[PDB]
C-alpha cells in the first residue's frame, strides 16, 4: 500500500531530519554570543519538541542558519504527521467500504 | 558572556577536613557547569561534569552541587594530593568560559 | 594512550608566526570539537577558540584579539593553531583540548610552551649535585642536578626515568641575560645510595635535547 | 465501524498515557536540581498542554528520561488527534456517497 | 524603556595601547547593540553593528564583544583619528535608546 509506504519512508526521514538537524543546529548557532543550542543531546530533544510543534521554548536558535534548520525541522515533522494522518483516513475509508457492501 | 565568579581566591584548610570551593555565573546556567583540577606544571583534569556527576578516576573524595547561579565544588577531608588550582567552566551559552580560579592551601 | 600530542616548546621572535600541532588519537567522532586554551604565567586559563574537524568550521573568542587562525587535518587528526604577529603578551602555555559536543573537556594535552623573545635557543648545562667529604647524614640522603644557562622555557626533569618519584623536589628556574637556571632536589634512603644509580633525565624540547648524569660520590 | 472504534481507543489510550506520564516524569525528574515538574497536579497539567501540543514553556523537562516521557506523550496526542481528524474524514465521506447516490 | 550605561565618562589611554569602551543596559538585549563614533562637529559614524559585526569602511582596528547585558567596544592600538566620543545603540526594544556616551583622551 502506497499510504503505509509513504508514512514509513516520511517516519524514517523524520529520524534523519532530527539527528542531521541536531547536528546542524549546534554547528550553526556556535558562534554566536548568547546561543544555548550548542550541545548535541539537548539539541536532539530541541529537534523533537521542534518537529512535534510543542516548541517549550527552553531552547531556540537565534541565527539565519540556526533558525533556517528550525523551519526545515518544522515542515518535516508537520508534514511526516500530516502523512500518518492522511494514512490513517485511506484505512478507514477503504475499511468503510467494505463493511458497507460497496 | 557569562562571568564565573570563584571566591576566595586562596583557600586554606586543616588536613581531614571538608572544604568547599564556590563558583557564582552572572546568569542562570542550570547545571552546565564543570570542574577541573591543575597542579603545578600540570595540565587540567576534569573532576566534576556537569554540576555533580562523577567521573571515572576521580577519588569519591570529590563531589558537587548546585543549580542555576550558585554552584559549589566539595572535599571531604582533604589530602595532600588536593594541593592544587581549582577552576570551573560553563557550557550553557556561547562562548564557553572559565572562571578566575581558586587555590587550596594546607 | 595519551589522546592528545602537543610539542613541548615553541620559540618565536616578535613578530613572527607560528603553527602549533596537536594530534589526536583515541575514539574520534564527528561531533567531536577540538578546543585551544591559553595559560599565561601567573594567570588562569582562557579559552581561544575551537574547531570541528569533520565539518572544518571554527569560531574564536571575540573578547580577545584575534591572534589565532584554526585548521584540521583528517587525514592525520591533528589540529593546528596559526598564530601570527606575536609579542610578549602571547608568550604562554597553550593547551588543547577534546570536547565531545557536550559541554566539557574530557582531555587535555600536555600544552605547547610558546615563548616570544628575539634571544637564541640555548641547550642547558646539567652537573651533578653531590654532597661534601665532611657532611653526616642519617636515615636518609639527598642528592641533585643543576640545570644551568638555557633558553627557553621549560624543561623536564625525571630521576631514573619517572621510576623515582617520591621525595624529588624541582625550584621553578631564575632568568639571568636570556638565560634559565634550575635546580632538582632527591631523597633516597642512605643504604640505597650509591649501592643503586641515581640518575636525573633533563630534556630541553625547546632545542631537542635530552641528557643523563649520574650521581656518584665525590672521588 | 472501525474508525470510530480505534478513536474510542485512542481517547482512552491518550489518559492513560497523560496519567501515566504525569507519574513517570515526577519520578524521572526529580533527583535533577532546577527540575520543576517534580509534583503530580502540575505534572498532569504540562502533559495536557504537551499532548495538545500547546506548549506553554511553563514545564519542562531536563532529564533524559523525562524527556523521554514527553516524546511518548506528543506523539500519543499527535496520533490520536490525527485518528479522530481521519474519522471524521470517514464519517463525511461515506456520507457525501450517499446525498449523491454513490 | 532601556537605559544603557557607559562608564567611565572619559576613557584615558597611552597612543599605541589597546582600549575598551563600556556599555550596561539595564535587560537582557542579546546582542542587538550597536556602536556609532562621533568626531567633534561631526556626524555619528557606524562602527559595529550587532555587538561585534564588522563594518565596511571602518578599519579592523575596531572590534566589539559581549552578549545580554554586558558589551565593550575595543581599539587595538588607539591612533589620533580615535580621538571622539563613542555611543552605544540597543534594538531590541522599543523605542531605541543611546548611551551617555564616552569620550577617548589620548
Ligand atoms: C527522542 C530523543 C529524546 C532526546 C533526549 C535528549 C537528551 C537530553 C539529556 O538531558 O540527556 C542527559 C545526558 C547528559 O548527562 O545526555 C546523554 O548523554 C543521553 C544520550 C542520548 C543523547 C544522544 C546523543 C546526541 C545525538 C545527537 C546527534 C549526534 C551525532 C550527530
Ligand atoms: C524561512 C525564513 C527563516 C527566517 C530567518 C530570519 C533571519 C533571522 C536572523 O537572525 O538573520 C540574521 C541576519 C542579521 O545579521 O539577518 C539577515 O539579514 C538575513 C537576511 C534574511 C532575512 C530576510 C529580510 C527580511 C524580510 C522580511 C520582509 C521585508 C520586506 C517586507
Ligand atoms: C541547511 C543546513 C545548513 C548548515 C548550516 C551551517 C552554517 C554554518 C555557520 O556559518
Ligand atoms: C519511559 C518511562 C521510564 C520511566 C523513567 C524512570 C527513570 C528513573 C530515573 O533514573
Ligand atoms: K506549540
Ligand atoms: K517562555
Ligand atoms: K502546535
Ligand atoms: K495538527
Amino acid at each position: 500500500a502506497l499510504h503505509w509506504r509513504a508514512a514509513g519512508a516520511a517516519t524514517v526521514l523524520l529520524v534523519i531530519v532530527l539527528l542531521a538537524g541536531s547536528y546542524l543546529a549546534v554547528l550553526a548557532e556556535r558562534g554566536a554570543p548568547g546561543a544555548q543550542l550548542i550541545t548535541y543531546p539537548r539539541a536532539l530533544w530541541w529537534a523533537c519538541e521542534t518537529a512535534t510543534t510543542v516548541x517549550y521554548g527552553d531552547l531556540c536558535p537565534v541565527t539565519l542558519w540556526g533558525r533556517l534548520v528550525a523551519v526545515v525541522v518544522m515542515v518535516a515533522g508537520i508534514t511526516s504527521f500530516g502523512l500518518v494522518t492522511a494514512a490513517l483516513a485511506t484505512w478507514f475509508v477503504g475499511r468503510e467500504q467494505e463493511r458497507r457492501g460497496h | 558572556d557569562i562571568l564565573l565568579t570563584q571566591s576566595p581566591a586562596i583557600l586554606s584548610v586543616s588536613p581531614g577536613e571538608r572544604v568547599s570551593f564556590s563558583c557564582r555565573a552572572s546568569q542562570s546556567i542550570g547545571t552546565d557547569i564543570h570542574w577541573y583540577q591543575q597542579r603545578t606544571n600540570g595540565s587540567p583534569r576534569l573532576l566534576i561534569k556537569y554540576a555533580s556527576e562523577s567521573i571515572s578516576g576521580i577519588p569519591s573524595r570529590f563531589s558537587g552541587s548546585g543549580s542555576g547561579t550558585d554552584f559549589t565544588l566539595s572535599i571531604n577531608s582533604v589530602e595532600s594530593e588536593d594541593i592544587a588550582n581549582y577552576y570551573c567552566q560553563q557550557s550553557n551559552r556561547w562562548p564557553f568560559t572559565f572562571g578566575s580560579g581558586t587555590k587550596l592551601e594546607i | 594512550q595519551v589522546q592528545l600530542q602537543q610539542p613541548g616548546a615553541e620559540l618565536v621572535k616578535p613578530g613572527a608566526s607560528v603553527k602549533l600541532s596537536c594530534k589526536a588519537s583515541g575514539y574520534t567522532f564527528t561531533s567531536d570539537w577540538i578546543h585551544w586554551v591559553k595559560q599565561r604565567p601567573g594567570h588562569g586559563l582562557e579559552w581561544i577558540g575551537e574547531i570541528i574537524p569533520s565539518y572544518g568550521r571554527a569560531n574564536y573568542n571575540e573578547k580577545i584579539q584575534k591572534k589565532a587562525t584554526l585548521t584540521a587535518d583528517k587525514s592525520s587528526s591533528t589540529a593546528f593553531m596559526q598564530l601570527s604577529s606575536l609579542t610578549s603578551e602571547d608568550s604562554a602555555v597553550y593547551y588543547c583540548a577534546r570536547e565531545r559536543g557536550d559541554g566539557y573537556f574530557a582531555v587535555w594535552g600536555a600544552g605547547t610552551t610558546v615563548t616570544v623573545s628575539s634571544a637564541k635557543t640555548t641547550p642547558p648545562s646539567v652537573y651533578p649535585l653531590a654532597p661534601g667529604s665532611a657532611a653526616q647524614t642519617n636515615s636518609m640522603v639527598t642528592l641533585g642536578c643543576l640545570v644551568k644557562g638555557y633558553f627557553p622555557e621549560p624543561v623536564t626533569v625525571t630521576w631514573n626515568s619517572g621510576s623515582l618519584s617520591s621525595g624529588v623536589h624541582t625550584f621553578p628556574a631564575v632568568l639571568q641575560s636570556d638565560l634559565y637556571t634550575l635546580s632538582s632536589s632527591v631523597t633516597v634512603p642512605s643504604s640505597s645510595w650509591p649501592s643503586e644509580t641515581v640518575t636525573c633525565n633533563v630534556a630541553h624540547p625547546a632545542s631537542s635535547t635530552k641528557v643523563d648524569k649520574k650521581i656518584v660520590p665525590r672521588d
